[PDB]
């Protein structure tokens, strides 16, 4: 089984943290007091750390959420500390002097320690697969932290307003405005330009942001990248195992949504597209069953062209 | 952000001094139905046209929409709505300054975003649709607009006026009113209304005109018979059918709410 993460887990200590404080790592949280001194049996790997302060002193059960993103690793040992100055975490690393003697420790510190409860592991895991070290990297702010309410900003790659080509003729804004596999390149090329599939990476980071920092323009990037994906017929020809990883990626993140339109529209032009005739076997079995898994879900007929799509049918002899 | 639209409060600008085109695309896309060499029923396209009409001067422009535009095409109904957009522009592009609309109001929403990326070049034109429900695709179901588009062999723009001589002797509001009543008559059921519309046998339309040519007490007739078709087909539709709810409601229906 997986009592091997007693051993072999990574373990998040933070010192100095006020009673109250809301402290988490991916969906799991825990109220902060003298008992708690972080988290222990961590899977390793990228992990999503998430805290709130006090409202104003006395709860008032709010605190904007911050959240910054850790590369955890087998046997590691994080220590963080709490900055009264600016009611936030301070990330400065600590000193080596300080971390030796924090792990010689860990013996007398496991009663202060929350395990990470590994039931709520495989569905972290179905959003963040695909980011890496990398993703975190490019993408995460200046100063690390992300914030649902100026160095926070998160680093999201610039997303085109115009879809086609400089000079595009009508014509040529057509074709590029209804197929944005123009546009998707564009970007590809200036991001990736040797890994297009670092792509999904980034979209998973935008929703984590969202969904659990509460970042909601980081909503709109998904939005916006997902759109940018969906309605890019001609790349599923050229970037067929991204759009694969896609639908896997999307299933995930789809799941976690209640549906409360921007989604019905860009997902019936991508089942369009991905299921097809035109495109490899192995996209269109997969998209056949994603687009009925998504009907039966939330009750929409994603194979159905748009209504105002249909032609005048005339009467003539 | 301001989302302004054609409403029952501000429709007095259609007549008001600025330039407005109606943009209906309703009709560019149009099949028929058709058998196969090997005898099966589908359907084929034929050809559609869009319809720009200006409100205030009654002038139409008729772009006919030929199939030869749809071939090797695919999803023609989505691509529809961009061929719309690119006429509506190049037809702005060869109008001087002065003769450009300052208002483009669509009679379907799906036409907004393919308007606003061909007109990018026009920024000073509003581009909105409409809550009045304006019956414009009926303008096929007039015999002379029909067949032209019918038979056309090629793309054409061909230029109408929808208020014949009516400008002499009555505004662009009444003018309006005669005319969206004819066409909601139209869509309401073309036999009944085009009976109505020649109330005698030498009752005859000029060959430069659209409208049948009747004396001032003829029109007042056959639009209070066009209001009666109009509102005994509301009410059979809705099945509440009383002469009861007309205080200017009546306004409501022939303009479309």
């Amino acid at each position: 089984l997986a009592k091997r993460l007693f051993f072999e887990g990574a373990t998040v200590v933070i010192l100095n943290m006020p009673k109250g404080t809301e402290f988490g790592i991916d969906y799991n949280s825990w109220e902060v007091g003298p008992k708690f001194r972080g988290v222990k049996m961590i899977p390793p790997g990228i992990h999503f750390l998430h805290y709130s302060s006090v409202d104003k002193a006395n709860p008032k059960e709010v605190g904007p959420r911050m959240g910054f993103f850790l590369s955890l690793h087998q046997r590691g040992l994080t220590v963080l500390r709490w900055s009264t100055l600016r009611e936030e975490v301070d990330l400065s690393p600590a000193p080596e002097s300080e971390v030796e003697a924090m792990r010689a420790n860990l013996q007398e510190l496991d009663q202060f320690l929350g395990p990470y409860p590994y039931a709520t592991l495989k569905k972290w895991i179905s959003l963040t697969n695909f980011i890496s070290e990398a993703t975190v990297e490019k993408l995460q702010p200046e100063n690390r932290q992300i914030c649902a309410f100026a160095g926070t900003e998160i680093r999201f790659s610039e997303l085109p307003t115009q879809m086609f080509p400089e000079g595009a003729t009508p014509a040529e804004i057509t074709k590029h405005s209804m197929d944005l596999s123009y546009a998707l390149e564009t970007v590809l090329n200036k991001q990736f330009p040797s890994s297009p599939q670092d792509v999904l990476g980034e979209l998973q980071f935008a929703f984590v942001c969202f969904l659990l920092g509460n970042v909601y323009e980081a909503f709109e990037h998904w939005k916006r990248l997902l759109n940018l994906l969906c309605r890019s017929e001609a790349a599923m020809m050229k970037h067929h195992t991204l759009y694969i990883n896609l639908i896997s990626i999307l299933y995930h993140q789809l799941g976690e949504i209640p549906a409360d339109n921007f989604l019905t529209s860009t997902l019936q032009v991508f089942f369009s597209s991905a299921c097809s005739i035109a495109v490899d076997a192995t996209l269109r079995k997969k998209a056949e069953k994603f687009q009925a898994h998504l009907t039966k879900k939330f009750r929409w007929d994603f194979a159905a062209e748009p209504e105002d799509c249909a032609p005048v049918v005339v009467e003539l002899p | 952000p301001t989302e302004p639209y054609l409403s029952s409060q501000n429709y007095g600008e259609l007549f008001s001094n600025q330039i407005i085109w109606f943009v209906d695309d309703t009709n560019v896309y149009r099949v028929t139905i058709h058998k196969t060499f090997e005898g099966n029923l589908t359907t084929k396209p034929i050809n559609g046209a869009i319809f720009i009409f200006n409100p205030r001067t009654g002038q139409l422009f008729l772009k006919i929409i030929h199939t030869s535009v749809w071939a090797g095409q695919k999803r023609l109904g989505q691509l529809a709505k961009w061929k719309t957009a690119e006429e509506v522009a190049a037809l702005i592009r060869s109008l001087p300054v002065e003769e450009q609309p300052k208002q483009i109001i669509v009679t379907r929403k799906g036409m907004l975003d393919p308007l606003e990326v061909h007109l990018l070049d026009f920024p000073n034109i509003v581009i909105k649709g409409s809550e009045l429900q304006l019956p414009f695709q009926a303008c096929l179901k007039v015999e002379k607009f029909g067949d032209l588009i019918l038979k056309a062999t090629e793309p054409q723009m061909v230029l109408f006026n929808l208020y014949d001589d009516w400008l002499k002797t009555i505004s662009s509001y009444t003018a309006f009113s005669r005319l969206i009543l004819i066409l909601r008559a139209l869509h309401v059921n073309n036999d009944r209304a085009k009976v109505i519309l020649k109330p005698d046998k030498t009752t005859i339309t000029e060959p430069h005109h659209i409208w049948p040519t009747l004396t001032d007490e003829e029109w007042i007739k056959v639009e209070v018979q066009l209001k009666d078709l109009i509102l005994a087909d509301y009410g059979k539709k809705n099945n509440v059918n009383v002469a009861s709810l007309t205080q200017s409601e009546i306004r409501d229906i022939i303009l479309g709410m």
